[PDB]
């Protein structure tokens, strides 16, 4: 492929810029959830009416890096601008040669992003990048390190943006760069620590564990879902083994983020041989729609165990995942259990689809509630993975709600 | 309430009722869909199968996982409720089950998405037998692709199986590889002269819907625990969400029709029996073969003393089915039943031919359930100890055979669904009563068929042989309201409007006016759908 | 607890496999001596019986004791270990699905029907050879 069409598959640019699977490419309208509302992808094919197709090389260099439409209005840091402030001007031109001659115009005006006072005004933005320290000197590499080293920091960092996501952010939704790859909560998600720390991040992941994960998103200890089932399905299975090798070469030296309440790893988590009480049951024939079952063992029986065994060890040959000594059941934070719940697992790599199912309210194949999948969470926490984590209905109604609302969000009512 | 008023009134959520609310929400009406039966869920309904005894499991109880309301009772035949009297020489073959609820008896069935013939929509025409419908098979197709889309069913896309219904759109997706008994089956009968071919079934090959990939777990009938196959329910639940209104326990009884002889409104009953008055513009019954012409006849008037659209005195009559013997044996060598979904092929090579003229086409077909609970009741029943139970057991498990055959039955007019005299529910509503005989057409193409499932045993090695000696039933209930051009000969129309009332559409598999040779819902979806297109021309 | 553990080695006996739970074994004792109030002598009874003539097996007690009263309380602790039932109607408790001792014998091969064997088209493989006891 093109160096600038690499350089776009790397940069996951036609992803957030694609409205799902319909919405031909490239052409907007996605509309990213900002805790202050939504903000829509524009067009980004080389229309000249509609796109960005009278946009000069400057131009394209300033929205990549900068922020600034070729108006001058600042651009929402919805944009992983501040991630992609460091590309180089070849890169850059590269994909400006590939935006202006690989993909065909579409000549669709995108939705209008409208977001509340005091967000609506998209000129306070220059003050929030001056706060926020983006810019910004073109990448070198550092010659202290070897050259692979060098390409992975240059594919988290500037490319791939993995700390857009597990990079928290500050009051001002700014990154907070003293808490390099610790975790964040993005939405109804959240990206877990991947620094180097052994127990609390990705340090004690084998190199052939962490590639295979980025390469396909599956993993005897850790299946990829969410945003980063997109962002494998996407990005990261599409890029050379060299990449992937780069990437992780690069990650095995991130210095360790340590979490507080961290005594194994989120995959070194034992099963307890306990399970359900068949006999028990016998009580609740004849008592459709299950309302009365409140045992979070026979919750998991009835909803999961068909595909997770009823010992939590998941399939022999792997499609259904071990709940024991799972990272996503193993995490002290029991946000991502809870989301894998509510909306299921989805991923196409190399034209093949793993789905689970969603179980929420809007679920096709069996809606439960909050307190039921609390139950269930609890359950498969004490049995299969952390047993010093716990889930609330209130904890599952504030995933549903999009997470946590944030403090600035405040000024927006 | 007293008013409960919409645009259309739907009368039953199963998968006609649920697919046609669906439809007719997603073009900008207000529909309110009843349904006499409560709501379910698909995990308890899972965790009351897996508690249910293992002879209920060995012979196929259907029924006993979901619990039977006093108010909406449905069919159980271990140890039967006598809901459902069937009288008659071939009373057998007509106690088949149903499920009262919101999803239907789609609940619980095996998902086999067949396309009528062309042939089979002209079967008078064609053969100077039965009757032929009032629309033909390229005015389905349409409506075939839709339900098929919709519903998400595999099928053998590139494959010349057999003379069969032709497309003009492959599957939405491709059957899934056969399981080691349908390769077996299909390699013994194509040495026999038989064409063993896929079933087009509402399965998941792939993620489909945002439902699983099928992953064998076997028990399509009676409950999946993934979600891996079609539910009316997912119907009810999508048309939920787009607005329409849903009542369970709304066991519908009286109509009121005025002097245009049009509905003008409906009364439904309620667990404490409490009456609630619904007033709509249009009037749909989509309740079953069985519950439809029932709700007919209870709810005659004085401008309708017979029953609702019983102008012609066919409501009730030509009650169809597909008369199957039954058959298990022990085969010579290993089987394996188990592998994949509970039907995954079946031989179509006579579901067509100049023979229809004097005796039924039949489909042949080989049951994939496992026999793990069969072989170990059986191992336990000859008093086995030790090494030699394991044995038996994992011998019987590896040999159980089972095979059946479907025949084609007319529509016969003494075939009726009289209300009966004697039995009534918790609300006082009569018991549904059905006298069924199986003609000479049956009995003859029966006699065929038992000699083929002879040969298929013979062939097989088989030991212990069991074949029926009555015919079974097959729970696709056709007939009742027979669809027709003429009002006196017919009870609904080409676009399945009854010819007495403009205002009542009666969307279900007993306006078909044949039974065919296979399966029948995917008929009952494409006619649903076709009704919810003429729906839409009326109030629109 | 002596009871329970008399009942869980004559079980191991009976049946011929150690690994039993212990959970349904005590839901199998609770239920047998509410439907019969001499079960824990009749227990006491047969192993007496097997310690003393030394039956090696099941085999050899089923053999050499079919004509005895308690021929009827062996098979129905067999057939309730095997099928998780202990009466014979449509509405008997269920104590053991999917760990019931006669979906062991096939379970190598044929699924027990609400959970998945290995993935969604694990049917594609060859199966085992009939004659090859796989486990338990
Ligand atoms: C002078 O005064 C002032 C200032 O200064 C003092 C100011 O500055 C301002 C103004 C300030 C601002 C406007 C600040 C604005 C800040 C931001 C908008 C930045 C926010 C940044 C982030 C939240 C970054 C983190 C998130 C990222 C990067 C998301 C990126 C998105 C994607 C790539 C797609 C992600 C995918 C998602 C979420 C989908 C998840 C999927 C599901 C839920 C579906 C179900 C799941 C499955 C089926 C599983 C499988 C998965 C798939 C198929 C004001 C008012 C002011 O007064
Ligand atoms: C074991 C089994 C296996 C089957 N296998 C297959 C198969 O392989 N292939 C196939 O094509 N078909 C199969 N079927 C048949 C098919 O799956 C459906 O059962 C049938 O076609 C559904 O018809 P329907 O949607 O019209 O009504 P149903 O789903 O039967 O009922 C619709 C609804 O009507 C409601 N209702 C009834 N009376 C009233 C009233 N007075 N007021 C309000 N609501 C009322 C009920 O509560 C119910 O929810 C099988 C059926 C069974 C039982
Ligand atoms: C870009 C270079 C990367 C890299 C190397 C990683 N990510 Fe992410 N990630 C995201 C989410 C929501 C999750 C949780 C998974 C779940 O919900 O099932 C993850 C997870 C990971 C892991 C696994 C850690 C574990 O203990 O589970 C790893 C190794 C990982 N990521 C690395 C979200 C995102 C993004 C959304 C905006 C983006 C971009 C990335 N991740 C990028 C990267
Ligand atoms: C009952 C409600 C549950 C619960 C609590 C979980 N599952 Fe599943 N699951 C399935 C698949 C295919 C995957 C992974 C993706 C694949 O490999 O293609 C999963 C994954 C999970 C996880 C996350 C594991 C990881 O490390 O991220 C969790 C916490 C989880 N599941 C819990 C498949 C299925 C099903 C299909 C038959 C069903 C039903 C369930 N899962 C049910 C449940
Ligand atoms: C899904 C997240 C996302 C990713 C990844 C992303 N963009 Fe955008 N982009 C946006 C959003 C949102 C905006 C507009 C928000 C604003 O107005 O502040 C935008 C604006 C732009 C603009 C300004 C044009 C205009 O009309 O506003 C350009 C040019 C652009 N993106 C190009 C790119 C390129 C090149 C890439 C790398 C392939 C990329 N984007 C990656 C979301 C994304
Ligand atoms: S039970 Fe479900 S998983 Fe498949 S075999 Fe039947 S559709």
């Amino acid at each position: 492929i093109s160096r600038g069409h690499y350089l776009a598959i790397a940069a996951d640019c036609a992803a957030c810029h694609t409205n799902g699977r319909d919405g031909q490419f490239l052409a907007g309208g996605y509309a990213i959830s900002s805790p202050m509302g939504n903000i829509y992808s524009t067009n980004i094919t080389p229309s000249k009416t509609h796109g960005i197709g009278n946009y000069t090389l400057e131009q394209f260099s300033k929205a990549l890096r900068h922020g600034i439409r070729a108006d001058g209005a600042q651009l929402y840091p919805a944009m992983p601008y501040d991630a992609y402030n460091r590309l180089t001007d070849e890169d850059v031109k590269s994909l400006y040669a590939y935006i202006m001659t690989e993909v065909k115009p579409v000549d669709a005006p995108s939705p209008k992003t409208q977001l509340p006072f005091p967000f609506s005004i998209r000129a306070s933005l220059g003050i929030w990048k001056i706060a926020a320290r983006i810019e910004g000197k073109p990448y070198v590499f550092d010659h202290t390190h070897n050259d692979d080293w060098n390409r992975g920091r240059y594919l988290v960092d500037e490319l791939a943006h993995c700390g857009e996501c597990h990079t928290p952010r500050n009051f001002l939704l700014a990154p907070n760069q003293s808490a390099y790859l610790a975790g964040a909560d993005i939405g109804s998600w959240r990206a877990p620590n991947i620094t180097n720390a052994p127990q609390s991040g990705i340090g004690s992941w084998s190199d052939q564990d962490l590639f295979q994960y980025l390469k396909t998103g599956k993993t005897a200890h850790a299946r990829a879902a969410g945003p980063m089932a997109e962002a494998i399905e996407h990005s990261l299975q599409y890029l050379p083994d060299a990449d992937i090798s780069a990437i992780v070469t690069y990650l095995r030296s991130v210095p360790a983020k340590a979490e507080s309440g961290q005594t194994v790893a989120n995959f070194e988590h034992a099963g307890r041989p306990s399970s359900y009480s068949v006999a028990n049951a016998n009580s609740r024939r004849s008592n459709s729609t299950l309302t009365k079952t409140t045992d979070g063992a026979a919750l998991y029986e009835a909803v999961c165990a068909s595909c997770h065994q009823s010992d939590g060890k998941g399939s022999k040959d792997g499609y259904y995942p071990s709940l024991v000594g799972n990272t996503t059941t193993g995490q002290l934070n029991p946000n991502d259990l809870i989301a894998s719940i509510l909306y299921g697992v989805d991923r196409t790599t190399d034209n093949h689809e793993i789905l689970m199912p969603a179980f929420g309210p809007d679920s096709l194949v069996q809606p439960l509630t909050d307190e039921q999948i609390a139950t269930i969470a609890d359950y498969v926490l004490s049995h299969f993975g952390n047993a010093q984590a716990t889930v609330s209905a209130d904890a599952v109604k504030q995933v549903r709600a999009g997470g946590k609302q944030v403090p600035l969000a405040k000024l927006a009512s | 309430n007293e008013t409960l008023s919409a645009d259309v009134v739907i009368i039953g959520a199963g998968i006609c009722g649920s697919l046609l609310a669906h439809k007719l929400v997603r073009n900008g009406l207000s529909v309110l869909l009843l349904d006499a039966g409560p709501r379910r869920d698909r995990s308890q309904i899972v965790e009351n199968w897996r508690n249910m005894p293992p002879d209920n499991k060995s012979q196929y109880d259907y029924a006993t996982p979901y619990p039977s309301v006093p108010w909406a009772p449905h069919t159980n035949y271990f140890p039967d409720n006598n809901y459902l009297i069937v009288k008659g020489p071939d009373r057998t073959a007509y106690k088949q089950g149903i499920i009262k609820g919101v999803g239907g008896t789609t609940w619980h069935w095996a998902a086999s998405s067949w396309r009528y013939l062309p042939n089979d929509f002209k079967l008078h025409s064609t053969y100077g037998v039965g009757r032929d419908y009032a629309m033909s098979y390229d005015e389905l197709e349409p409506y075939y692709y839709e339900a098929e889309c919709e519903m998400g069913v595999m099928g053998p896309n590139g494959e010349e199986i057999t003379p069969s219904a032709p497309r003009q759109n492959p599957w939405p997706m491709t059957s899934m590889p056969y399981g080691y008994g349908d390769r077996t089956f299909t390699e013994i009968v194509s040495k026999l002269g038989f064409s063993n071919t896929p079933v087009p079934q509402a399965r998941n090959s792939r993620p489909y819907d945002g439902r699983p990939q099928c992953c064998g777990n076997n028990n399509c009938m009676p409950i999946c625990p993934i979600g891996a196959m079609y539910n009316g329910v997912y119907a009810a639940i999508k048309a939920e969400k787009l607005g329409a209104k849903i009542i369970p326990n709304a066991v519908v009884y009286a109509m009121e029709t005025d002097a245009k002889n049009r509905i003008t409104a409906i009364s439904f009953y309620d667990p404490d029996k409490q009456s609630h008055r619904v007033v709509a513009k249009t009037f749909v019954i989509a309740a079953n073969g069985i519950e439809t012409p029932k709700l007919l006849l209870l709810a005659a008037n004085d401008r309708n003393p017979h029953g609702i659209a019983n102008s012609s005195d066919l409501v009730g009559r030509n009650m169809m089915d597909h008369p199957g013997i039954g058959m298990s044996f022990q085969s010579a060598e290993p089987i394996w039943a188990g592998g994949g979904s509970v039907q995954m092929s079946s031989i179509t090579n006579f579901r067509d031919g100049d023979f229809r003229s004097e005796y039924a086409a039949t489909q042949i077909g080989y049951n994939n359930t496992a026999q793990n609970s069969r072989a170990g009741m059986k191992a336990l029943s000859m008093g086995l100890v030790g090494k030699k139970l394991d044995e038996e057991i994992r011998r019987r498990t590896a040999h159980g055979v089972d095979i059946y055959a479907n025949h084609e039955v007319l529509p016969d007019p003494n075939n009726r669904l009289v209300l009966s005299k004697d039995y009534k529910d918790a609300l006082g509503i009569p018991h549904p009563e059905v006298t069924y005989d199986v003609g000479e057409y049956v009995r003859k193409s029966a006699a065929i068929s038992r000699q083929r499932l002879m040969d298929i045993a013979k062939a097989m090695g088989g030991t212990e042989i069991e074949m029926t000696p009555y015919f079974t039933p097959n729970n696709h209930i056709t007939g009742g309201t027979i669809m027709g051009h003429d009002p006196r000969d017919s009870v609904v129309d080409k676009w399945l409007r009854t010819h007495d009332h403009s205002n009542l559409f009666l969307a279900t598999g007993a306006t078909m006016a044949a039974s065919g040779t296979v399966n029948s819902t995917l008929t009952m979806a494409a006619l649903s759908l076709r009704a919810a297109d003429a729906i839409l021309n009326d109030l629109k | 607890r002596d009871s329970i553990s008399d009942f869980m080695q004559l079980s191991a006996f009976a049946t011929g496999h150690k690994n039993l739970d212990l959970n349904i074994g005590s839901a199998l004792l609770l239920a047998f001596e509410a439907q019969k109030h001499d079960f824990s002598t009749q227990i006491k009874a047969l192993r007496e019986h097997i310690t003393k003539n030394n039956y090696q097996d099941v085999e050899a007690l089923d053999a050499a004791m079919k004509d005895d009263p308690l021929h009827p309380t062996l098979i129905q602790i067999i057939r309730a270990w095997y099928s998780g039932v202990i009466e014979d109607e449509t509405n008997a408790k269920v104590y053991a699905f999917e760990k019931a001792l006669m979906y062991q014998p096939s379970r190598d091969v044929v699924v027990i029907p609400t959970y998945a064997h290995n993935g969604p088209n694990y049917w594609v493989s060859e199966p085992a050879s009939v004659d090859v006891m796989p486990a338990f």
